[PDB]
């Protein structure tokens, strides 16, 4: 007829102008002929602007558009663990139906002021740089930002892989961190390779992948972060912990800009829509730490932004920096030189800080970011080749070794206990008599020594979290002395 | 009488009317799936249709829904019922503390106070905080800027200002949280509960009313939520005739939200971005029947790392260097400054003592590298003396806060303006060179220094 049904006037570029649909509400899902879904964004006087989630080349002017009578919602629950889905929650891994027992609205208002609790629990990436210098907590939002090929995706994947060491321990005071990876505008092949790594390590067991690839239409790229957040909110709202990774939000903003301009909405700054900040702010506000009265669950976010030529002053980067609780800036010049993870110590920060660390980590990690920022400043000064006094030389020698200690390859996360001892070793002068060349070699042997010869010390630090002082410090000193004798 | 929704384009909602066309800035009401939705009139489009900005989400709105014209602008609860509560932009409680049972309501948009009843000449607002009152005094009706990163006692300062205006002036305070992180909004509330500026069990005796429109909220809400806060502050000024504080964290977000709204209504886009208020500026002023003083938490997107006047009458610069010397509050006594630090406003004595104190601290700073590298014996006798007075003065600028009492145990203090001027004048003259340095640390006026000296 006209009220509950409409007629397609025009169609193209993932958008459709539809006559009729008088009783359709804004943001409502609609059905096109061949099972193709779409969302109503523009209610106009003489038409309805629809953003199309499926393939638009099938649709032709004249077709029947039908109301679903519901706002865009997606499946959720533990049934999505192990699975790869699109932005609407349809599986794309060929492993049969999802069979979810719950459904959630994709784009929703974040929890208010009262149900929250201060972030006080570690969300361990397993990387020495991040966990010691820019520690992420459960319920925090921590931006990962930098150019292409600065290792942003690799940091996020390592974080997911690290959780296996602490997961499935619903007994020793350890909630499982369920992971949600969101691919937005990546190549299909790049996602397949990431999934392949998750499955072969076993990390797929506790992970859900949501994919809106470069080949998928812009409305799926726009939606995927919201839909995946709703999937993450299942855990947060039912007394469980989750992690979500938006890889990346630069392409969600690009997708949003395309849809908006195709709906003839006005251009804002850099041609993005006027509320492009609100796009990301309402998303990231949904990541939170709830109090005991609301189940004590949490959703942590690692949003990713791609800069161009290190331009962190750009518009979309500036927006997301002003949203999150600190950032990890990965730099091209450091990456080019093999300093990986390529953490710029001066620009990177965690606003949560020590609250997101263990007592052990807190007791040794404190001065490390400042020392490494100062070191890099001094090394830059040393290039000029003016006179360096003995005190300056001592810092350069120390910081060069600390730089090597912060280097870390892919797929090789360390536990909290392991990082604490490595940080202790560097800061207390145990590598001073070891050449700069051989620091990573020296570290590799130490970790093997610690895992084989002092597993009891590592398990003791894990379960009985204390500051590195008194008896625990003697055990760490002895462990390092013991290792020093094997290396000699 | 009523109108109906013709279009919905995100936050932008068009409403066609039959009878009287609603004036610009009028609040309209409509039912979005049961819950009421406020809309604010922006433009008249012709064909008897107005163009509005929503104050909440527009998802679920249908064309044809009836829309009521309220007659005036957005109205919000005011008076003592707001004390200790958190309200949103349209005056609804967002603190889960039940209904705001207020007797009066007031419009968020209001014309400025005219030249009649504006208080003649600039006038000091005594905070009771020695360093501020002496070296960078706040003015009534003035635009104050708090500068500082994390870990320098910025929230502790804000709460003591709330405390002191209640204690020494019988005034009120309003904190407007605009487009900031809800995580940090939660922390601020519970920090305010800890130190007693908000009292959950006796809310009317709280010293501040909160108005929150954080990052999670749409452009229209974040644009107007500051005005909602100002209107609550205006009521406290008019009703009691006292000196009221209007805290804004922060103006960059206020402007950002306004910029979002402008862009959505179809406007082409192109130092003062952080500090420039809108027409809001005219409502911040000192009258015969009290005053509203703006204390703004100065912010830009400078979350990477931790400058001069623009639209400000005074600045309070919190310093990490000053904090690490044990000086609380961590105010930089040289980088902080005021337009009313001028003999024509504060008097000849006030100005001269402040100038001498600055001169001594400046000279002390010039001799800092010599004292660190070589001894105090390296200095001439004349310069040795000024360092001794400077070191006393540094400590004497520090002060214990009533708000800090829950953490430290020590009682706070508010020092009268004259006590501050006379005490520092005496120290500058050298009347108390004989007293030890520790006596000047963490006390009120000079009589507390004498009392502390006798204890040692």
């Amino acid at each position: 007829e006209v009220a509950e049904v409409g007629q397609v006037l025009s169609v193209g570029d993932g958008i459709a102008r539809v006559y009729g649909l008088d009783k359709v509400q804004a943001g409502e899902m609609v059905e096109f002929p061949g099972g193709i879904r779409g969302m109503v964004l523009n209610l106009e006087t003489d038409n309805v602007g629809v953003v199309i989630f499926g393939d638009d080349r099938d649709i032709k002017e004249g077709d029947t558009v039908k109301r679903t009578g519901a706002i865009v919602e997606v499946p959720a629950g533990k049934e999505l663990l192990g699975r790869v889905v699109d932005a609407l929650g349809n599986p794309i891994d060929g492993k049969g139906p999802l069979n979810a027992s719950e459904r959630r609205i994709a784009d929703v208002k974040a929890p208010g002021i009262m149900p929250r609790k201060s972030v006080h629990e570690p969300m361990a990436t397993g990387l020495k740089s991040v966990d010691a210098m820019i520690p992420v907590g459960r319920g925090q939002r921590e931006l990962i930002i930098g150019d292409r090929q600065t290792g942003k995706t690799a940091i996020a994947l390592d974080t997911i892989l690290n959780q296996a060491n602490y997961n499935g321990r619903e007994a020793d005071g350890m909630k499982t961190l369920h992971c949600i990876y969101v691919a937005v505008g990546q190549k299909r092949s790049t996602v397949a390779q990431l999934v392949k790594k998750l499955e072969e390590t076993g990390a797929m067991a506790y992970t859900t992948v949501v994919a809106a690839t470069a080949s998928d239409p812009a409305p799926m790229q726009y939606l995927a972060p919201y839909s995946a957040t709703a999937m993450g909110e299942y855990f947060r709202d039912n007394g469980m912990d989750a992690l979500i990774i938006y890889d990346d939000l630069s392409k969600q903003a690009v997708a949003y800009r395309q849809m908006s301009l195709l709906l003839r909405r006005p251009p804002g700054r850099e041609a993005y829509p006027g509320d492009v900040f609100y796009l990301h702010s309402r998303l990231l506000e949904r990541s939170a730490k709830l109090n005991e009265a609301n189940g004590a669950g949490s959703l942590t976010a690692l949003p990713i932004i791609e800069t161009q030529a290190g331009d962190v002053s750009a518009y979309i980067p500036t927006n997301v920096i002003s949203i999150t609780d600190g950032q990890i800036f990965l730099e091209t010049e450091l990456f080019f030189q093999g300093i990986r993870p390529a953490v710029n110590t001066g620009l990177s920060v965690s606003r949560v800080g020590s609250a997101a660390q263990t007592k052990a980590m807190k007791s040794v990690a404190g001065p490390v970011k400042l020392e490494l920022a100062q070191y890099r400043e001094m090394a830059a000064f040393a290039q000029f080749g003016s006179d360096l006094d003995a005190a300056t030389q001592k810092l350069l020698n120390r910081g060069a070794r600390l730089t090597e200690l912060m280097k870390q390859p892919q797929y090789s996360p360390l536990t909290n206990a392991e990082i604490v001892i490595v940080i202790y070793a560097g800061t207390k002068g145990y590598l001073d008599g070891i050449p700069v060349r051989d620091v990573t070699k020296w570290e590799h042997g130490l970790l093997q020594y610690l895992r084989n010869q002092k597993a009891d010390l590592l398990e003791d630090m894990t379960k009985n979290d204390r500051k590195v002082a008194g008896e625990l410090e003697d055990a760490i000193k002895a462990a390092l002395d013991g290792y020093a004798k094997t290396y000699a | 009488a009523n109108g109906k929704i013709t279009q919905v384009i995100g936050a932008v909602v068009d409403v066609q009317f039959d009878g009287q066309l609603p004036a610009i800035l009028n609040a309209l009401e409509t039912e979005n799936n049961g819950k009421r939705l406020v809309l604010e009139v922006a433009q008249h489009l012709g064909e008897n249709t107005v163009r509005t900005i929503a104050m909440d989400a527009t998802e679920g709105l249908v064309r044809g829904l009836p829309v009521k014209d309220t007659g005036g602008p957005i109205m919000v609860p005011v008076g003592d019922a707001t004390l200790g509560r958190i309200l949103n932009v349209v005056g609804e409680p967002v603190d889960e503390g039940g209904p705001v049972e207020a007797t009066q309501t007031r419009a968020i948009h209001q014309q400025a106070p005219d030249f009649a009843a504006q208080a003649t000449a600039s006038e000091i607002l005594v905070t009771g905080i020695k360093v501020i009152d002496l070296l960078a005094p706040y003015s009534k009706g003035g635009k104050i800027g708090l500068f500082g990163g994390a870990g320098v006692g910025k929230t502790v300062l804000i709460m003591e200002l709330i405390n002191n205006i209640a204690k020494v002036h019988s005034g009120y305070s309003v904190f407007a949280g605009v487009g900031e992180r809800t995580r940090e909004g939660n922390d601020l509330y519970h920090e305010m509960v800890e130190s007693g500026v908000i009292k959950p069990d006796d809310l009317s005796k709280s010293q501040v009313a909160l108005v929150y429109g954080q990052m999670n909220e749409p452009p229209g809400a974040r644009m107007r939520v500051a005005l909602t806060g100002l209107t609550v502050a205006e009521q406290f000024r008019d009703a009691t005739g006292t000196d009221v504080l209007f805290f804004v964290d922060n103006i960059f977000r206020f402007t950002q939200a306004g910029s979002e709204v402008s862009a959505l209504l179809g406007r082409i886009p192109s130092p003062t971005l952080a500090t420039d208020m809108g027409a809001m500026q005219e409502r911040i002023t000192s009258t015969k029947n009290g005053s509203i003083t703006s204390i703004q938490a100065v912010y830009v997107p400078a979350d990477d790392l931790t400058t001069t006047f623009a639209h400000l009458d005074a600045t309070t610069v919190l310093s990490r260097a000053i904090s690490e010397l044990g000086i609380y509050p961590a105010v930089d006594p040289l980088d902080s400054n005021s337009r009313i630090l001028d003999p024509a406003v504060v008097g000849e004595e006030h100005y001269q003592v402040a100038r001498d104190v600055q001169g001594i601290l400046q000279k002390y700073k010039s001799l800092q590298d010599i004292i660190a590298i070589l001894g105090m014996d390296e200095l001439s006798e004349e310069d040795k003396l000024t360092v001794a007075r400077a070191r006393k003065i540094q400590r004497f600028l520090s002060q214990p806060f009533d708000v800090a009492k829950v953490f430290t145990g020590s009682d706070g203090v508010q020092v009268p303006l004259e006590d501050t001027i006379k005490s520092f004048k005496a120290v500058v003259a050298g009347e108390y060179d004989h007293l030890p340095e520790a006596a000047f640390y963490m006390v009120g006026g000079i009589e507390d220094v004498k009392a502390k000296a006798q204890r040692l």
